[PDB]
RNA sequence: CCCGCAGAAGAAGCACCGGCUAACUCCGUGCCAGCAGCCGCGGUAAUACGGAGGGUGCAAGCGUUAAUCGGAAUUACUGGGCGUAAAGCGCACGCAGGCGGUUUGUUAAGUCAGAUGUGAAAUCCCCGGGCUCAACCUGGGAACUGCAUCUGAUACUGGCAAG
RNA sequence: UAGCUAGUAGGUGGGGUAACGGCUCACCUAGGCGACGAUCCCUAGCUGGUCUGAGAGGAUGACCAGCCACACUGGAACUGA
């Protein structure tokens, strides 16, 4: 068992690489209302197997350039 | 290096002294890895004044901390009574 | 640190008496009593809510000469501690080392057992206590040393405290001029015309 | 548009209780029905019966005691717009312990003292008195 | 009021102003009596309120009520400035403080006197 | 056995051909220290007789309450129209921490320990109507219980 | 720290007293001089100005000024409102967003439960201990409402599938 | 203050670092950030804590301790773990 994190891939243009918008469900800190928040994540894609739309499990790594420092590590609900 | 040292604690004329493990270069009553023990030079009969977990002491030195002159007599000093 | 003017004065402004005289003679005889301190006395104006409270405050403070600060930590210090608030600060005012002097005999006023107190009179537990407001602790033995035990004041004071009621919580010896405080009095052992209630709305406004 | 039946629910059974109306009937859910044989539990309703099969209708049947309404007040608490969920060590007491509080958990719907024995927090739906 | 709104846009704290921005968060400052006169109050008052027009060492210029009986103050007289306006002069905002600098005490108070800095008769 | 307090005293003025016509009315509250309580609210020409008056309303048309052992049942609010009040019950020891007219109203009551706050409008007669309302709904445990068809055991 | 010496000897002021707010009189002035936190006071009987006597409150301090929170439910999450007091867009359509009737299955994201790790020491609080007492110092606890991971529960909310 | 960005976003390959990395360079791709507020403007060292408050909050960050930045102003490296 290792960490992990899903996501819906937000874009898939920049080669080898796609962006993975990972919601999270918080609480509000005053008001109490649950707020859908959002984490836009440059994760690295080798092969380009990751389409638009698609869900996708990602691991933290080294970073790997710039903006680049998560690997993913299986796609799941890759429908069109 | 790592170091098992007194810091000076209390009020003026009334030290109370913690002993502390902590990196050398820190400074006296500054940033500490573990507090290992307490002395109270001024205390009075019918209290402790000294305590020392010997144990950890052991621990750090087997680490390899180097122990201040005054903890060391502290040390004897505690063998000796208990 | 003190309040060092009349204390007929301070009686009268409260009504009751507050013991400020040894008692040999009456406050009656000494003073008018009745009438309050100054020009206008001969008046009894209608006292509000905030008067009586500061009036009822006001007499204890007098009775046991603290002064504010003083008093007010006494207050805070009743309040933190656990049970009744008015209760707690009745406690630690008796409990005083003044007061304990007064209470035993060794002083005819509060007043003159400071006084001794302050000179380096009294000991508690063979130790020579200086300090007035020194908390007595129960089991505590207070007593005259001896250059005081040849006073003529204190053997006065002795004779007076015998004319006195005696307090229950304290237990003294005449003769050997020590006492024990056995324990810190409860509200029904103190004097039922304190009304500690006010006292305690008072400082919680 | 309807956004919330327990709200409805509680609605009802308020307007039926000031109206003196001795039934309140209204569209059947089992969370409803739920929250209803928590309240009978409890003894704030005497009564309920759900009839029918393709909509049905859960039918509650009021109670009374001296003229007056027996449940005083009944507050939706967690709602559509604002979703209160407490842990065991938060669950609420309605009017001192007096009234009960209807909470929903992992093992059902239960009331507040309920779930407190059993040790577990949920979705706090409602306050009665 | 609705969560939402709140959410959308949270509540704005009122954003009280000081009454006394001259002193800047300063117990009090000194200036220079650029010019010194008298003036008249509101309409519930008679009087001829004695004031004086002063340029703070930060800039500021103000006007400063000049209290107690008498002064012995004129154009280029150094003075504090402290908190408190005089409700009937319409935009004094400030005392002068007696018993400072340029400003002398006030002569023959027996009361009181620590507010308008005399000393202790025999 | 009777314990009652004035709580506000207030001129109030009537205009005639003539001139203004003063009045007085008084607020008072009475109650027996173990449950009951009610206010009077008096009108004359002089405060002695706006007093009696009033004490003579109160001492008729009280109302009881149910205490738990000095102090309230459960926390209770109240309203009277701008008048809106909290009342929560408190350990022994902590006295009447109350308003004004709160506090007298309380007091007569006999409520020995509460927690209050009068939020909204302060007018005293609002007030106190607003008190006494909290008061009188405010229900015990064997209430609760009878209601409910239950003992007082199994609601607790 | 202790012992001795002499002698009440060397040691009390500051504010306030119309209401809020504990404490009142006389004289002086006469909308002047002045006061004032608010409301107000003073135009010839001023408990409000100034002095005096008397009193009240604090006390080696006492007032004033500045500043923050409180009271202030006066930005209202707890905890407000919008017919006439401030407040319903002139009316609609509609994207984002917020919310979503009813049943079953599934998931376990929210939610809940347990554990593990961490949440520095000081500080706050509780029971003790040491300075004659206190402040102050100090032993041990509690707390640090948090965050992360793992293992569960699945009523509710979310996702997915069929109705 | 509604658009901002060309080493800009990603890739391949060299170089560089104690180390990953547009850190740097050549080419290729045309991306990347942004109404969940990018960019721009004003203000500000951060935290344990402190004051206040029943709490939730509000204000604050002197002293003590942890972290950071600076050393007349602006750049630069050398020595060295
Ligand atoms: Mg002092
Ligand atoms: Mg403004
Ligand atoms: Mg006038
Ligand atoms: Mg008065
Ligand atoms: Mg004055
Ligand atoms: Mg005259
Ligand atoms: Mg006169
Ligand atoms: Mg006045
Ligand atoms: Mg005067
Ligand atoms: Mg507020
Ligand atoms: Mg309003
Ligand atoms: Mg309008
Ligand atoms: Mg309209
Ligand atoms: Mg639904
Ligand atoms: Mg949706
Ligand atoms: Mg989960
Ligand atoms: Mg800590
Ligand atoms: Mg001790
Ligand atoms: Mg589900
Ligand atoms: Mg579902
Ligand atoms: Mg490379
Ligand atoms: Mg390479
Ligand atoms: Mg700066
Ligand atoms: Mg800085
Ligand atoms: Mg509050
Ligand atoms: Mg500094
Ligand atoms: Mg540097
Ligand atoms: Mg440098
Ligand atoms: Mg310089
Ligand atoms: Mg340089
Ligand atoms: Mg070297
Ligand atoms: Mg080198």
């Amino acid at each position: 068992k290792i960490r992990t994190l899903q996501g819906r891939v937000v874009s898939d243009k920049m080669e080898k690489s796609i962006v993975v918008a990972i919601e999270r469900f918080v609480k509000h800190p005053i008001y109490g209302k649950f707020i859908k928040r959002t984490t836009k994540l440059h994760v690295h894609d080798e092969n380009n197997e990751c389409g638009i739309g698609d869900v996708v499990e990602i691991r933290e790594c080294r970073p790997l350039s710039k903006t680049k420092s998560w690997t993913l590590v299986r796609v799941v609900e890759k429908a069109v | 290096m790592v170091t098992i040292r007194l810091a000076r604690h209390g009020a003026k004329k009334r030290p109370f002294y913690q002993v502390v493990v902590a990196d050398s270069r820190n400074a006296r009553n500054g940033r500490f890895i573990e507090r290992v023990g307490f002395f109270n030079p001024i205390a009075s009969e019918k209290e402790e004044g000294t305590r020392l977990d010997l144990d950890r002491i052991a621990h750090w030195v087997g680490q390899g901390a180097t122990i201040s002159d005054r903890v060391a007599a502290l040390i004897k000093e505690v063998n000796k009574a208990a | 640190a003190r309040y060092l003017g009349p204390k007929l004065k301070l009686s009268r402004r409260e009504g009751t008496d507050l013991f400020l005289k040894s008692g040999v003679r009456a406050i009656d005889t000494k003073c008018k009593i009745e009438q309050a301190p100054g020009q206008h006395g001969a008046r009894k104006p209608r006292l509000s809510d905030y008067g009586v409270q500061l009036r009822e405050k006001q007499k204890v403070r007098r009775i046991y000469g603290v002064l504010e600060r003083q008093f007010r930590n006494y207050y805070k210090e009743a309040a933190r501690l656990k049970g009744n608030t008015g209760e707690n600060l009745l406690a630690l005012l008796e409990g005083r080392l003044d007061n304990v002097v007064y209470r035993m005999g060794f002083g005819a006023t509060r007043a003159e057992a400071r006084q001794l107190v302050s000179h380096k009179a009294i000991m508690v537990n063979g130790r020579v206590v200086n300090i007035a407001s020194y908390q007595v602790s129960p089991n505590d033995v207070v007593s005259i040393r001896e250059k005081a035990k040849k006073q003529s004041r204190v053997k006065a004071a002795l004779e007076l405290a015998e004319q006195r009621e005696k307090p229950t919580w304290l237990e003294v010896d005449a003769g050997k001029m020590e006492g024990t405080f056995k324990r810190k009095p409860e509200r029904s052992d103190l004097s039922a015309d304190i009304n500690e209630h006010l006292i305690v709305e008072l400082y919680s406004k | 548009s309807m956004q919330d039946p327990i709200a409805d629910m509680l609605t009802r059974i308020r307007n039926g209780q000031a109206a003196n109306k001795a039934a309140v009937t209204m569209p059947s859910s089992k969370l409803k029905v739920a929250i209803a044989n928590v309240l009978k539990e409890e003894g704030f309703i005497e009564d309920f019966k759900v009839e029918g099969d393709t909509k049905p209708e859960l039918e509650l049947t009021l109670k009374y005691f001296q003229g007056k309404a027996v449940v005083e007040s009944i507050q939706r608490v967690s709602r559509p717009g604002l979703r209160i969920y407490k842990r065991k060590d938060e669950l609420p007491k309605v009017m001192a312990g007096l009234g009960i509080a209807v909470v929903s958990t992992s093992k059902g719907v239960m009331t507040d003292r309920a779930a407190r024995q059993a040790g577990l927090g949920g979705e706090i739906i409602c306050y009665v008195a | 009021a609705t969560v939402n709104q709140l959410v959308r846009k949270p509540r704005a704290r009122k954003v009280a102003k000081s009454n006394v921005p001259a002193l800047e968060a300063c117990p009090q400052k000194r200036g220079v009596c650029t010019r010194v006169y008298t003036t008249t109050p509101k309409k519930p008052n008679s009087a001829l309120r004695k004031v004086c027009r002063v340029r703070l060492t930060n800039g500021f210029e103000v006007t400063s009520y000049i209290g107690g009986e008498g002064h012995n103050l004129q154009e280029h007289s150094v003075i504090l400035i402290r908190g408190g306006r005089v409700k009937d002069l319409p935009g004094v905002r400030y005392h002068t403080v007696r018993g400072a600098l340029d400003c002398s005490g006030v002569k023959d108070r027996k009361q009181a006197r620590s507010k308008y800095g005399v000393k202790r008769p025999k | 056995e009777l314990q009652e307090k004035l709580i506000a005293v207030n001129r109030v003025s009537k205009t005639v051909k003539g001139g203004r016509i003063f009045s007085f009315t008084a607020l008072t509250v009475v109650g027996d220290g173990n449950g009951r309580v009610g206010f009077g609210y008096g009108k004359a020409r002089e405060v002695p007789a706006a007093i009696q008056k009033a004490m003579e309303k109160a001492r008729r048309n009280m109302i009881n309450v149910a205490l738990n052992n000095g102090t309230l049942q459960h926390p209770v609010k109240g309203v009277h129209t701008g008048s809106r009040v909290f009342m929560q019950p408190a350990s022994e020891g902590t006295g009447i921490i109350a308003g004004g007219a709160m506090r007298a109203v309380l007091e007569v009551a006999g409520v020995h320990n509460v927690l209050a706050k009068a939020y909204g409008s302060t007018n005293p007669i609002n007030v106190v109507r607003a008190t006494i309302d909290g008061l009188e709904n405010m229900n015990s445990p064997a209430m609760v219980a009878a209601k409910r068809g239950k003992s007082v055991e199994e609601i607790l």
